[PDB]
């Protein structure tokens, strides 16, 4: 039995209703008892799952009432009534129709704002140096150095969410610290979403 | 630093028996722990790393275990070329620490030595020196006397003992006995001997020459 | 409630080992209601073990649950190395139902002291109107890094964002980013700013610093 | 196949300063951490320093931390110890690591001998050992060198079974040591038997033929 979600990433403004759909590949109703066997889960970065929702509209102890899941058969849906900046998270639905439990593959939701990456230098007073991509919506930011010419010795960070809704994230070289006077060292930051790319020379 | 405390310090077991080493920790290194061979006139070497892992080409009777503080090393069925010193070591921390190490002997049958003694080269009688070698070879146990004696009189000064470490085939030891005289008191004397005493026998095991011949 | 203490929180182990991740329970499970669940990195969760012991359809022979009432194990038998990842328990047995704070296997390796560095926030940055301080650990094992700043020797507190990589595909080791984060106005009201690390195979914590100008 | 090959080993004054190199061969030299250990004369390992890939970092214990300095230059691969206030204490042999990114110290040099004396260098003179007159035994005398080590084999190496190489013995600021061969009785003197020193702080070598008298 296959979940598949709709949307898989969702933009709702503050206090604003915020709507998931689940659709079963097979009706998990249950002919005999009249209930449907699907539960929706919340999962915050770096957390196990937390149970929101089963027999599909249900209300799990500790679940705030804003929750509520709704539908039966093969479509479902989990509606958030007043969005909270504490409900920014990962959602699944699962069945547990047969024992196989399956999730969707889940659905982000998030708050609105739509912009570009501002990229500045990290370089310092083998040497070290790279870029930072600040005040960035939504993910994702891809980076590379020279056009993908220079891939040895780089980390580029996983993006974080700052207070201002908006993502940043840093990427760095190390090179020969012999080398700072005569090769180029350029990042390329990628921001598919607003439609841009960026290319910091970064110098010493 | 962090303290490895290895024990017994020393373990002296007949072939084929299995020996235990533990080695505790002031404070957890969880897997980091580690033990090298070394065996003599060599470098030390690699055998058990992550408290249980074998380094490669270590054959398999070597084992290790051991989480958080006590852990500990095992050779089942030990043999003569497991004649070694071992040592812990731990990479959980810094600096990193060696224990203080185990020096393992091994416990076998007795035997007599093969005894053989030397005149001065003419090299070095050229040169004015004079040195008489006793070689006592491949005997066991290690505890042994050598006394020297010219025309039949013991002599105790100019004679300088030197042991071999325990054999990696045959788990025998050797000795070599050089005493040194002026070339003037050399040839001032005709018969050296070299007497050799040892459990394996109450009659002293005697070698000699005569420099006139 | 029930609730399922996972231990250890990460445990570290080489492709081929076999692991044992345990799943510790307050309160005796009904009936052996314990799932296992599998988590990799941007997927959605997969029941591995049902009943304590029960391999799911779909789940390869090396995955298999052990134990009863408040005492669990899995053990992964030949570990794969897609196989290094989050595993939760979760038990269905009395309301309401809470996971296990999860156990993550990640591949051991030797332990590395980070490479440090500390970058100045650019003069765009600060035209625009944010002073944002980065300082840098390169090529460290284990995860577990102190990162604390010092801004005119004063220990700063909850303004700063760490960023760490996926462990690395050729040497197994983090990187990690702190960023420092102050409005220009606030930035400009501070001479020395300082990045000190303390890290397990360290000695003793290094600090990166700069004065502004 | 792999290969570390330490040199600058020898005599040293007191209170002066010391460079050891070590050259590596057959692996990735700018991808690992390299490390020096020493072992006292009293046969305790003391690890020293350590160096991450791009001399960008060091983890020395404290004991030396502020009088030795380690380094290394990748496109030579060679690695280097600096040691200045030169004491009785640092009278060691010295050992090259590799430091390994799935298994600690792997590789370890043969060792460089290390020795503090004001002492003067000296080549040994070498005696050949032959009897007065089963199994034979011969042998050679290395008399009166300095400092500490030669390296002696017999017939280059091909007669290694049998050998017995004794330690030496220090005596009026001079080294000496025998070592002993035995042969099948009818093998000598039909066939040739010649004792081999190298001593490396002369950078001498002496091939001495044992004869008949
Ligand atoms: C295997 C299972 C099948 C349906 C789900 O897809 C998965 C399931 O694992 C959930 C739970 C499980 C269900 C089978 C039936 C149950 C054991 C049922 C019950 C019946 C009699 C009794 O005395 O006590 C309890 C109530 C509920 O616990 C049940
Ligand atoms: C959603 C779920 C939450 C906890 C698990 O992590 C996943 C889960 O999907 C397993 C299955 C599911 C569980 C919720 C509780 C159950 C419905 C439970 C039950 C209770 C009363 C009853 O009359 O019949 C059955 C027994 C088991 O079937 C349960």
């Amino acid at each position: 039995i296959v979940m598949t979600q709709s949307p898989d990433s969702l933009a709702v403004s503050l206090g604003e209703r915020a709507t998931i759909n689940c659709k079963s590949s097979q009706s998990v109703l249950y002919s005999s008892n009249n209930k449907n066997y699907l539960a929706w889960f919340q999962q915050k970065p770096g957390q196990p799952p937390k149970l929101l929702i089963y027999w599909a509209s249900l209300r799990e102890s500790g679940v705030s009432d804003r929750f509520s899941g709704s539908g039966s058969g093969t479509d479902f849906t989990l509606t958030i009534s007043g969005l909270q900046a504490e409900d920014v998270a990962v959602y699944y639905c699962q069945q547990y129709y047969s024992i196989l439990w399956t999730f969707g593959q889940g659905t982000k939701v998030e708050i609105k704002s739509t912009k570009g990456p501002s990229v500045f230098p990290l370089a310092p007073c083998t040497a070290a140096l790279g870029c930072l991509v600040k005040d960035y919506f939504p993910e994702p930011v891809t980076v590379s150095w020279n056009s993908g010419a220079l891939t040895s010795g780089v980390h580029t960070f996983p993006a974080v969410l700052q207070s201002s809704g908006l993502y940043s994230l840093s990427s760095v070289v190390t090179v020969p610290s012999s080398s700072l006077g005569t090769k180029t060292y350029t990042c390329n930051v990628d921001h598919k979403p607003s439609n841009t790319k960026v290319d910091k020379r970064v110098e010493s | 630093s962090i303290v490895m405390t290895q024990t017994p310090k020393f373990l002296f077991v007949s072939a084929g028996d299995r020996v235990t080493i533990t080695c505790k920790a002031s404070q957890s290194v969880s897997n980091d722990v580690e033990w090298y061979q070394q065996k003599p006139g060599q470098s030390p070497k690699l055998m058990i790393y992550f408290a249980s892992k074998r380094y490669n080409g270590v054959p398999d009777r070597f084992t290790g275990s051991g989480f958080g503080t006590e852990f500990t090393f095992t050779i089942s069925t030990v043999q003569a070329e497991d004649l070694a010193v071992y040592f812990c070591q731990q990479d959980y921390s810094s600096p990193w620490t060696f224990g203080g190490g185990t020096k393992l002997e091994i416990k076998r049958a007795d035997a007599a030595p093969t005894v053989s003694i030397f005149p001065p080269s003419s090299e070095q009688l050229t040169s004015g020196g004079a040195s008489v070698v006793c070689f006592l070879n491949n005997f066991y146990p290690k505890d042994i006397n050598v006394k020297w004696k010219i025309d039949g009189s013991e002599r105790q000064n100019g004679v300088l003992n030197s042991w071999t470490d325990q054999d990696s085939k045959d788990s025998t030891y050797s000795m070599s006995s050089t005493l040194t005289l002026t070339k003037d008191e050399y040839e001032r004397h005709n018969s050296y001997t070299c007497e050799a005493t040892h459990k394996t026998s109450t009659s002293p095991i005697v070698k000699s020459f005569n420099r006139g011949e | 409630e029930i609730v399922l203490t996972q231990s250890p929180g990460t445990l570290s182990l080489s492709p081929g080992e076999r692991a044992t991740l345990s799943c510790r329970a307050s309160q005796s499970v009904g009936n052996n209601y314990l799932a296992w669940f599998q988590q990799k990195p941007g997927q959605a969760p997969r029941l591995l073990i049902y009943g304590a012991s029960s391999r799911a359809t779909g789940i390869p022979d090396r995955f298999s649950g052990s134990g009863s009432g408040t005492d669990f194990t899995l053990t992964i038998s030949r570990l794969e190395p897609e196989d290094f990842v989050v595993y939760y328990c979760q038990q269905y047995s009395r309301s309401p139902y809470i996971f296990g704070q999860g156990t993550k296997l990640e591949i051991k390796r030797t332990v590395a002291a980070p490479s440090v560095f500390i970058f100045p926030p650019s003069d765009e940055q600060l035209k625009s109107g944010t002073a944002s301080v980065v300082c840098l650990l390169n090529n460290f094992y284990p995860r577990e890094a102190k990162v604390q700043w010092k801004v005119d020797n004063a220990l700063q507190s909850g303004n700063s964002q760490e960023s760490v990589t996926e462990q690395d595909s050729k040497d197994s080791t983090y990187s990690l980013s702190s960023t420092l984060t102050l409005s220009k106005a606030d930035y400009e009201k501070h001479k020395v700013y300082a990045c000190e690390v303390t890290h397990q195979g360290l000695s003793s914590p290094v600090t990166k610093s700069f004065n502004r100008g | 196949e792999v290969k570390l090959l330490e040199s600058g080993g020898g005599l040293v004054q007191p209170g002066r300063s010391l460079r050891l190199s070590c050259i590596a061969s057959g692996f990735d030299f700018s991808g690992y951490w390299m490390t020096w250990v020493r072992q006292a004369p009293g046969k305790g390992l003391e690890w020293i320093g350590d160096i991450n890939p791009d001399s960008s970092t060091i983890n020395s214990t404290p004991s030396l931390k502020d009088k030795v300095i380690i380094s290394r230059d990748n496109a030579k691969n060679t690695l280097f110890l600096q040691m200045s206030k030169v004491r009785s204490e640092d009278t060691a042999l010295y050992y090259c690591a590799q430091r390994g990114n799935y298994v600690p110290f792997p590789y370890w040099g043969q060792g460089t001998l290390v020795t503090v004396s004001a002492a003067k260098t000296t080549p040994p003179s070498v005696y050949p050992l032959a009897p007065g007159s089963s199994m034979v035994t011969l042998g050679c005398l290395v008399k009166g060198y300095f400092p500490e080590p030669v390296t002696v084999t017999w017939n280059s190496g091909s007669l290694s079974s049998g050998v017995h190489t004794f330690p030496a013995v220090l005596q009026s600021d001079l080294y000496t040591l025998s070592s002993s061969v035995t042969v099948p009785s009818s093998t000598w003197p039909s066939e040739t038997v010649t004792c081999n020193v190298a001593h490396p702080a002369s950078s001498t070598k002496v091939d001495k033929k044992i004869v008949p008298r």
